[PDB]
């Protein structure tokens, strides 16, 4: 369990038919914050409690509940990987 | 020496919670005091009370009137009964032994989860 | 009642380094302080009883060095077996109380 | 005791955009289930991460989410959920 | 009956030098300055002074006074000793119950009481209370009439009155002396002393005796005194009272001149000739116990402070202690709480028992008058007052404290343990109260006895066994512990509470103690205080309290037996 | 100077109804039954009664009484308030030190004192003590003369005396009124009340005023009263005193009939005419404190019980405690002994301080008379009496106890520890004494204050921390501990003794205790009593005692400031 | 002070037999009683410490079974290694006192 | 842990007796109390006194004013000094350690004889 | 003793030139008593405290101090061996 | 301290009567010695016994005694004392 400073991978997945989930996969140091429509929506968010791996890395699951354009973006701090992801309506 | 919690893992609001602890390798009426401790989803620990080897008992004031601890010296059992249970606690419950002369919780059961909700 | 504070909620330390955990009481505790180690999925396990005496079954890499109201747990040369959550507990006053816990998230 | 409920399951497959990167995050969302304690297994494992979150705010069930990290060499070749609240697993494919 | 005194002298140092005179049916007054013979002659004539000093002879109808004379004659004190919380009917009934013969039916005694209460003009107040600090009642003139009626029960041929109007307003004093003159016309001989009477009074007297510095200045018919002193060489103006003019002559406007003139005067020679011519229990112990106890009980009920106030303070203090010590624990503080509450309970029984000093002290003048007058034995008085006043007022607060505190604190939940506490709290109250009666009996003031009692209890309370560990004291002081009343109470209570208690939670110290200093059971506490763990270690304390009761109640009795009555 | 009063009425309910008269150089007497107007008219004339009820007008030489009148006229109390342990010279010197101007040399004040002490005929007793319980001294006649001389220091034009012959023998009462008649011939106006004068006194009066039930019944020249009542229809015989005959008429051998006659009588119309021919601080605070303190110190030295007896009791009790607790140990009994001896020392400072109730109560009549007479401010009186009496008698026993016990017991052998005990024992004595003065100040009797003080200390002593562990008490009583004087003393003493002590021989326990419950060091004992181990945990107790001193000494001062003087 | 009595000054016992030594106190001792074995020419050696607890380095053939004022030391199946003088000692009151000693001698 | 007595084995009547005890393997100022015990000819045991780890000291009343115990913390020594010695109290003198929490004499020196004679 | 009852051997030795010593060599049970001239001389005796042997027997040394006929005799207990010994003047 | 000494030694040989019994008890008495702590050794080694007693009543010296038990086959063929207060030991023969 050893982390050198490395930034998250990010992926939003479109629903079956509704809720949107974006996963912020492996990163460290850990003070990550996640933003929906770059702050234009904040109701109905649940970031699920983060994981820890045998490498010493952390993982976070970000979800919105809404009958649906969307942006998932991540202003992660000690690596300037300000990761940004999009879906079409 | 050795401890084991058991009971219903799921209970209604405003009902009563109930856990048995069974002791082996020692006698609950010979020595020590016998405790209940809970650990919350927020990972903090709360001590709840004890029954002593002579059957005297003591409780945390946070649990005023909600708790009692009782025993069956026929079969080395003691029991947590916690009435008017509420979804705000919903912890993991341990029985443990307080060693008396040393002052510490030296032996613990594996602990059992309790869920409370609508 | 007596409240215990552990000042950091979590650390970040490299393997093989030194580490030091601080527990502050509200009242005088006169060495009636114990430390517990908890691995995930298990009960807390007693590590130190009285402010300064180590339990049989832990290595002399651990020692406690408090007095008065301020207590501390030291690990010199920490090892991979030491990863976990640590709690202080007072046993001076009959409503026994734990500190908030502190997590050694070894990195 | 809220009224007992075996799960509902929704696959979260990659976008039309993601597959340009040579790897994929393929995902399986567990929703409406009770009481907290289910597990997920991956077909066509090891490359997996998952979490359970708190109770739902209007019907007081639970939510859980789970993953596999995968390559353009093996994505185009399912998640199965085990829960004790019904007599069998349930499964669906990306 | 005529009372004649010949060559009376009395010494304590002489105070009556040589006195001669006769007294007769009618109203006879003894006058002079306050330090003179006036009071001492009345108390010699009445047989109220000690016969060891008396050097003359006193005769009734030409025969000696019998030793029985104190029972056959009436004597009325200056300041009235009547029971202020009984009624006028009840005060006369207590006198009739003890001075009349046991032969007489209750109707034959009520005929005597009715003849008396009518003759005194008390009819409108017969059933009114005689007046007390907490009870407005009968007036000072009627209070004096009531005291006279307690002597008239026996139809005495001679009445003696000490200073009978020296305490009343002039318009009452004339009515008291007009009542006495109507009584004198019944053939009763009335003999009394007075302080500076008005001319309006002096006109009533059938004889005057005048005394200064233990010398006789005049004896004769009363209206002749003015003519005698004007013949001897003094002068009275118009508008001036003879009774002040006499005391003015005594005060030199010298007493050797006034004594020598009287020895030469006609009134002496006539008196000397007359004296040479003249020189030619009722009832059982049981009935006295019964009536003494009865009067004493009506008196206890007729007073708020002696009863209700002490009960209210007991109940309030019982509930305050019950709140502070509520729900005793079996932990590191449980020994301190049980030691401290039981020490409060025993020392409070000692200091609340200091009020027993007041039992005999307030009654002293009434006791001495009634004892000299032959109402009762000292034995039946002393027992009848213990049985009535002291007994119930020391049971009640001991029972009340135990019923309130015991189940609030949670002391040992056993029937015999509760009754052993109740009996131990009661024995320490009787023992402390008996010590108060031994210190107080025969004294005339509450304050010195109250101080000496308080000083004794603070030294006894050091040797109680809470403040100093008795096993540590040097051998040359250590024997002082056997003299302490709080220690026997506190030892018996500690024995009764602590046996079989545990105080180290989570540590079964019954078979061994794993670290030597811990003090984890009530037996370890008891032996560390030097207490004996046997049943005799409990009961030894109660035999000690019973001995202190018997010794102190004997000292209190022997103090009343050898008190000076005269 | 002539003092005249017109249409005087007074109400508390009326007590003086309507009264008119003139008083003149000479000897003027106010007579009647005791419940009548006699004393209340004297106190209205003298300005000794509250002006709120007074509904008429009083007038000197035809001009109003100034507010300054209480300083320019003499008033002599019925029962003498003179200092019984000072000498006659010293009592007159204290009056001269405060009633004469600060302008005057000590020789110019001694000329005033010498003129006064010679005129009163005190020359043979000038340096004799004025008589006390423990000191035989000057007799009651010269004791009354001494009290008159304290008013003559100022050469007052008017003297008032309440009841000046009451309590004196008839030859002394004549000598006092013969002295007063010689003074009246100097041109002084002398106004006084009497309880029933002898004929040989009544001949001396230059005017008579007669009152019953708040009605005037005569006012005129004194010898005309007999002729007036014999004209009104009554009869005096030979051998009878007019002054008794007037009170007999008032008693009905009706007062409305006798008041109506006076309104119609010649003596009224003559009086009414003249009343229409008319009507148509001195000294600094510092000097007062100096002399008040001086009188108070001579009084403390002139008494055994207020000084020597308390010192002897302190030394004896100090050596008795020193023997019982000799050589304290560091073993299982050492905590019990140190806790118990320090608890005895603080509670003994509380109960021995109950004697402070007596400080102001015994002086109350003297204080009110001297304050109304303008001797001093209430501030300089109250401070001058704290500084003189209370201050030294609370230092001494605290120093003595500490010097005796400390090295017999073997308490901590450090210089600052010894002085912190001495200072803590002294603060608890001043605090307990200040509470006594707050309860006692303005009350007239010792007994009720003494009981209330004693009841307060037994409740404070439960909350001391020995008998109940204060950490265990329920939260709704627990705040009562902050009100207790013994607790701040006992906590400061326990902090000072126990820090750094060990009590488990053969065990070290500074870094760990091998088994809990053992209680092996004084820090474990202190924290188990709920005491704070910091230096502020010691000193917090002394700031609390200083606050209780300041609050209670303010309540004692405000009680004397708002006491009713009239 | 407290005096201890051991009733016999000496026994006489065979090998393999059972033996029982009695110690009587004057005051209550509340289990503050210890036993010492002395071989000739050596210091006393502690055997039992608190009336019922046995020292590590002695056989379970020894045990103590007292209470109140009367205490006793038992050997069941005695052996040749056990021959010597035995003392009880109280340690309740500050002047510590030994019993008079009792001797075991072979028969 | 380890104790050893030494001193003069022979002394005069009315002289003073003096024994050193040297301690090794532990520090005399650390924890315990340090005793002297004597065994008489015709075997009986008398306990004489102690010095404590803090330097406080206590004595048997049979030895009133005759005994003192003192120490040298520079070199782990403590000393028995017993004045006005008499032929009635020749004995074997032992130093020993009192364990405090346990209450017993756990460690002893080999002991030294003292002869007193005229 | 390892075993039950056996009686003492006894021998008095005459002096060099004075004191007389008789030794009471091996005996059990142990409550022996020794007599000089059958009790006709109790003055100046010292019996020395008895030995114990590796067999567990006991031995007692009996001595008299006197400038010198003599008898040493021993009324020994459970064995009834009333042993008697003599010397010449 | 009484005044220091060596021992004095006296041999205690058999009577003319004793030798009739087939065995003998030859003895060696140690007297006047000080301070208690001698030893005895036998020459011309088995069945040795010895004992010691208190101070003498006029000088407070000690007494000691010792035994050799011996046969008629070897009696007719000495005790020595290693007291350290001598210059060197003393011996005598029966």
């Amino acid at each position: 369990s050893s982390a050198s400073t490395k930034g998250p991978s990010v992926f939003p997945l479109a629903p079956s038919s509704a809720a949107l989930g974006c996963l912020v996969k492996d990163y460290f140091p850990e003070p990550v914050t996640v933003s929906w429509n770059s702050g234009a929506l904040t109701s109905g968010v649940h970031t699920f409690p983060a994981v820890l791996q045998s490498s010493g890395l952390y993982s976070l699951s970000s979800v919105v509940t809404v009958p649906s354009t969307y942006i998932c973006n991540v202003n992660h701090k000690p690596s300037n990987t300000k990761v940004d992801k999009k879906v079409e309506p | 020496v050795q401890l084991q919690e058991s009971g219903p893992g799921l209970v209604k609001p405003s009902q009563s919670l109930s856990l048995t602890c069974t002791v082996t390798g020692f006698s609950i009426t010979s020595d020590y005091a016998w405790n209940w401790i809970r650990q919350f989803p927020g990972k903090k620990l709360e001590w709840m009370g004890y029954i002593n080897f002579d059957g005297g008992t003591t409780y945390n004031p946070s649990l005023r009137g909600r708790i009692s601890i009782t025993r069956d010296t026929s079969k080395n059992q003691f029991f947590l009964q916690l009435r008017s249970v509420t979804p705000e606690d919903t912890a993991t419950y341990y029985c443990a032994t307080f060693y008396g002369a040393k002052g510490t919780l030296d032996y613990w059961g594996q602990g059992t989860s309790v869920t409370v909700s609508s | 009642d007596i409240v215990l504070t552990q000042s950091p909620s979590s650390f970040s330390v490299s393997l093989g380094d030194r580490v030091t955990i601080s527990c502050k009481a509200s009242g005088y505790i006169l060495n009636r302080l114990a430390w517990y180690q908890q691995k995930p999925g298990n009960a807390p396990r007693l590590l130190i009883s009285g402010a300064t005496s180590l339990e049989t079954g832990f290595p002399s890499r651990f020692s406690g060095t408090g007095s008065g109201k301020d207590y501390t747990l030291s690990i010199s040369s920490l090892q991979t077996e030491d990863v976990g959550t640590y709690y202080c507990q007072q046993y001076w006053s009959t409503p026994w109380t734990f500190g908030g816990g502190t997590k050694l998230e070894i990195r | 005791k809220r009224t007992v409920a075996a799960p509902s399951v929704f696959i979260f497959p990659p976008s039309d955009e993601q597959l340009k990167s040579g790897t994929a995050s393929v995902v399986c969302l567990l929703n409406n289930f009770y009481p907290r304690e289910a597990k997920v297994q991956w077909k066509v494992s090891g490359n997996s991460q998952e979490s359970v979150t708190e109770q739902d705010s209007k019907d007081s069930t639970y939510s859980l989410s789970s993953t596999l990290t995968l390559s353009k060499a093996d994505y185009e070749k399912a998640c199965e959920v085990t829960h004790q609240g019904l007599s069998s697993p349930v499964t669906k494919s990306f | 009956a005529v009372l004649s005194f010949h060559n009376i002298c009395y010494r304590v140092k002489e105070i009556l030098s040589n006195i001669n005179g006769i007294m007769k049916p009618g109203l006879n007054a003894i006058l002079g300055p306050t330090g003179g013979g006036k009071s001492s002659l009345l108390d010699v004539l009445a047989a109220r002074k000690d016969p060891s000093g008396l050097s003359g002879d006193v005769l009734i109808n030409g025969a000696p006074r019998p030793a029985n004379f104190k029972c056959n004659s009436g004597y009325v004190v200056q300041d009235d000793v009547v029971m202020g919380t009984l009624t006028v009917r009840e005060n006369l009934q207590f006198s009739a119950a003890l001075r009349l013969a046991t032969t007489m039916t209750n109707h034959e005694k009520n005929e005597r009481i009715n003849r008396v209460i009518q003759e005194l003009g008390l009819d409108k107040v017969a059933d009114s209370k005689v007046g007390t600090q907490f009870i407005r009642g009968v007036s000072g003139g009627e209070r004096k009439r009531t005291s006279i009626g307690m002597e008239l029960i026996t139809d005495p041929s001679i009445l003696f009155l000490d200073e009978p109007t020296t305490g009343l307003d002039s318009s009452t004093a004339n009515a008291v002396l007009l009542l006495l003159k109507r009584m004198s016309k019944q053939g009763r001989t009335i003999i009394f002393s007075i302080h500076q009477p008005r001319y309006s009074i002096f006109k009533l007297f059938d004889s005057l005796t005048l005394l200064a510095s233990g010398r006789l200045m005049f004896h004769g018919p009363a209206q002749e005194a003015l003519g005698y002193f004007e013949s001897a060489g003094y002068h009275c103006e118009a508008y001036n009272n003879p009774a002040d003019f006499f005391l003015d002559i005594i005060n030199g406007d010298l007493i050797e001149k006034l004594a020598e003139i009287y020895v030469n005067s006609s009134f002496y020679k006539e008196t000397k000739a007359e004296l040479h011519q003249l020189s030619g229990y009722t009832t059982s112990f049981c009935h006295q116990l019964r009536w003494v106890s009865k009067r004493s009980f009506k008196n206890l009920l007729g007073n708020p402070q002696a009863s209700i106030a002490q009960i209210i303070v007991t109940v309030v203090l019982g509930l305050v202690i019950g709140a502070i010590y509520f729900g005793l624990k079996n932990d590191s503080t449980g020994i301190q709480n049980r030691a401290g509450v039981l020490f409060f309970l025993t020392t409070n029984q000692c200091f609340s028992s200091v009020s027993a000093v007041e039992l005999f002290v307030v009654e002293k003048k009434l006791f001495i008058h009634e004892y000299i007058s032959g109402y009762y034995r000292v034995s039946s008085y002393f027992l009848g007052k213990l049985l009535s006043d002291l007994l119930p007022m020391r049971m009640l607060p001991s029972i009340i404290f135990t019923c309130i505190v015991y189940f609030m604190l949670g002391l040992k939940p056993k029937a015999d343990a509760f009754f052993v506490m109740m009996f131990t709290l009661m024995m320490v109250a009787y023992s402390a109260s008996s010590m108060a009666l031994a210190i107080a009996a025969g004294q005339s003031v509450v304050s010195v006895a109250t101080l000496l009692m308080t000083i004794c209890f603070v030294f006894m309370m050091i040797f109680s066994g809470l403040l100093v560990n008795l096993t540590t004291i040097a051998s040359w002081l250590s024997w002082l512990q056997y003299f302490s009343i709080p220690r026997y109470g506190f030892t018996a209570l500690q024995h009764n509470e602590f046996l079989g208690q545990n105080f180290c939670p989570g540590l079964n110290a019954t078979g061994n103690n794993p670290c030597n200093y811990a003090t984890c059971t009530g037996e370890e506490y008891l032996v560390k205080q030097g207490i004996d763990l046997s049943p005799w270690g409990l009961w030894k304390n109660h035999v000690a309290l019973a001995c202190m009761i018997v010794i102190f109640l004997t000292i209190a009795y022997l103090k009343l037996l050898f008190l000076k009555k005269y």
